[PDB]
Formats: structure tokens, C-alpha cells, sequence
């Protein structure tokens, strides 16, 4: 399963 | 930008019989950007029922795809794998040879 | 008695029209089991491996719209880099993330790592620890300073270690009888006459899993590297790996040369030989 957090942009 | 060119193999995914099923490849490696064309060919023609993996890369991120298709080789026949790339002036035609 | 979950995403910006080509995989070990490519119909996190086909439709509603909002970072990315570089707006430009988690033969965590590109060069990274960032140059140190802010490795670092370990354990198990299974090298040697006083010895290596290996020629005992020839490992196709190695040697002298083909799923190396 993938990340599951929040995102955060560059 | 970073452009690197494709490394290719065109092989066979198990020993060559004429008359006998087998399957096609040709291994793209090596190549940045990922925009890539791939065919392979049958007698200096594209074979339709081609398929492809996902796209994915390697450590130094540059990009790799695996092109294949079945088929039935026989001794008339010639096979290759024909590629263009940013990198490239011209398609790049690699045949196969069955020994390698 | 290791293994690995990782995950690879490519965006590739268009500056003609429209969004981002967007591709995910993942991967345990050297087997694919999942998808998405933007390019796509489904519009949906797709199966490529048996084992993962066992979930239900929950799974693949979270880890579609998990892989959406992904997209959708990459996307501000490339918008954001090009700032960053003062680039124009005409040229196509990539983004590439790869992250993962690795299990030991304990079945618990072992490492994370997490590192990203921009135009295929190093960008920023987690550090071994999980706790820091290394920034390849000053862009990236803008990114670094903001994640620092945001506490973005607690976060990364949260799931690396819980999280992404339970469903790499449950993909092991479920999968195990491929995922947990070596397949060891099927190896042969050839021979052919290149003249009428030299031949070719070839050595392959066949259908194995995992993909690393290492196939090295010896001549009465000490490593022959003169003389030989090699192919990169290449996928056969059906989830398996091929690899050769060559050597060109007298003929009447074939004796003196063995292959030594090392492998996981040997228990000890073998050693080949020409009749």
C-alpha cells in the first residue's frame, strides 16, 4: 500500500 | 536537461526451435527522458500485437521497458527491434540473432 | 531472507496541453503487483500480480485515490521546479519519486528510504535515519527548509516504519509461493569453434529470481576477466531473469576454464565446465 499521509509539495 | 540513450536487447525469452511457439523481446534500458518508440519487426514489418511493461527506473534513474510479443520463428524469417529516442537521429533497427 | 516493497512515480510534464503523464508501479522484491498510468481508462490503482488480486474493492478504492493525490503532488512539483530553475514553459521536464520499505528475515523493519528527482538528477532524500534530508543543491534546500517546517520526515518516516511494513507482511504472505520462493539460475554452457584453433565458451544463466547474480570466469583457479564478453541481466518475460557470460579461449584448452555462477538461490556457488 502507498503512502498514506499527508502530502507535501516540493 | 540530462539525455541518455537507450541500451537495447532483442532476444528471445526461451531457445529458438523453427516451427515451435516461442516469445520476443527487446529490452529498452538506460534512457532519459522516458519518451521512447519501440516495434518490433518480422521481415522489415511491425508486428501488431505488441505489449509493453510499465515504465520504471533504475538507480540512476534512468528508465527501462520490456517490449514482447509471441511468436513462431523459422528459418526464412528475420526479426528486430526497431527504436526511436530524443537521442537518436534516425530509428535504430537491432536484429536478432537467436545465440545470444 | 530480506525483502523490499517500493513504489516508482514518473511525471512527465506536457507544455503543449494538458496535465502530466503520470505513471506508478510497485513492486516487492523484483515482482510487479501494481499500477496506474494516467493514460489509462480505469482511472484506477490496477493489479499486475495474482496474489494482490485476493483484495477487495476497499483496497483499490484507497490506494487509487491515495495514487491520485500523488499525481496531483507531482503535478504542483513540476509547476513549482520550473520556478525554482527559471525555466521556460516550453520544454517538457520529469519528476521521479521512489520510496520503500525493507523487512528482515525477522519479518520487521529493517530500512526506509525515500529519494526524489528532477530532469533525472538527484533532487532531495531522506538520509539513512529517516530523520533528515539531503538536498543535492540550492533549489533543493528550499524544499528541505519547508519540509523541515512541516515535519515531513516524522510523517514519511511514520509510515516507512508501521505502516508500510504491515503490508509488506501481508503481501509475503499472501504471495508466498512466488514472493517467497527462489528460483535458482538453470545453468549450461556452450561451445563454439570461432576459428580452427579458438572457440567461444558460453555460460547462461537461466530463468532465475531474484534478478541479482554474478557470473564470473576462472582459468585453473584465479578470475579471467580478459578475453570474455557479457550481456546485462535482462527479464525473460515471465517474471523470471536471463544472463551470459563469454570467454574465447584455445581450442584443445577448454578444461582450464570454469564458470562460476553465484545466486541467491543457491546454497552454495556452482561451478561449470566444458566437457
Amino acid at each position: 500500500g502507498v503512502y498514506d499521509g499527508r502530502e507535501h509539495t516540493v | 536537461m540530462i539525455q541518455r540513450t537507450p541500451k537495447i536487447q532483442v532476444y528471445s525469452r526461451h531457445p529458438a526451435e523453427n516451427g515451435k511457439s516461442n516469445f520476443l523481446n527487446c529490452y529498452v534500458s538506460g534512457f532519459h527522458p522516458s519518451d521512447i518508440e519501440v516495434d518490433l519487426l518480422k521481415n522489415g514489418e511491425r508486428i501488431e500485437k505488441v505489449e509493453h511493461s510499465d515504465l520504471s527506473f533504475s538507480k540512476d534513474w534512468s528508465f527501462y521497458l520490456l517490449y514482447y510479443t509471441e511468436f513462431t520463428p523459422t528459418e526464412k524469417d528475420e526479426y528486430a527491434c526497431r527504436v526511436n529516442h530524443v537521442t537518436l537521429s534516425q530509428p535504430k533497427i537491432v536484429k536478432w540473432d537467436r545465440d545470444m | 531472507g530480506s525483502h523490499s516493497m517500493r513504489y516508482f512515480f514518473t511525471s512527465v510534464s506536457r507544455p503543449g496541453r494538458g496535465e502530466p503523464r503520470f505513471i506508478a508501479v510497485g513492486y516487492v522484491d523484483d515482482t510487479q503487483f501494481v499500477r496506474f498510468d494516467s493514460d489509462a481508462a480505469s482511472q484506477r490503482m490496477e493489479p499486475r500480480a495474482p496474489w494482490i488480486e485476493q483484495e477487495g474493492p476497499e483496497y483499490w478504492d484507497g490506494e487509487t485515490r491515495k495514487v491520485k493525490a500523488h499525481s496531483q503532488t507531482h503535478r504542483v512539483d513540476l509547476g513549482t521546479l520550473r520556478g525554482y530553475y527559471n525555466q521556460s514553459e516550453a520544454g517538457s521536464h520529469t519528476v521521479q519519486r521512489m520510496y520503500g520499505c525493507d523487512v528482515g528475515s525477522d519479518w520487521r523493519f529493517l530500512r526506509g528510504y525515500h529519494q526524489y528527482a528532477y530532469d533525472g538528477k538527484d533532487y532531495i532524500a531522506l538520509k539513512e535515519d529517516l530523520r533528515s534530508w539531503t538536498a543535492a543543491d540550492m533549489a533543493a534546500q528550499t524544499t528541505k527548509h519547508k519540509w523541515e517546517a512541516a515535519h515531513v520526515a516524522e510523517q514519511l518516516r511514520a509510515y516507512l516504519e508501521g505502516t508500510c511494513v504491515e503490508w509488506l507482511r501481508r503481501y509475503l504472505e499472501n504471495g508466498k509461493e512466488t514472493l517467497q520462493r527462489t528460483d535458482a539460475p538453470k545453468t549450461h554452457m556452450t561451445h563454439h569453434a570461432v576459428s580452427d584453433h579458438e572457440a567461444t565458451l558460453r555460460c547462461w544463466a537461466l530463468s532465475f529470481y531474484p534478478a541479482e547474480i554474478t557470473l564470473t570466469w576462472q582459468r585453473d583457479g584465479e578470475d579471467q576477466t580478459q578475453d570474455t564478453e557479457l550481456v546485462e541481466t535482462r527479464p525473460a518475460g515471465d517474471g523470471t531473469f536471463q544472463k551470459w557470460a563469454a570467454v574465447v579461449v584455445p581450442s584443445g584448452q577448454e578444461q582450464r576454464y570454469t564458470c562460476h555462477v553465484q545466486h541467491e538461490g543457491l546454497p552454495k556457488p556452482l561451478t561449470l565446465r566444458w566437457e
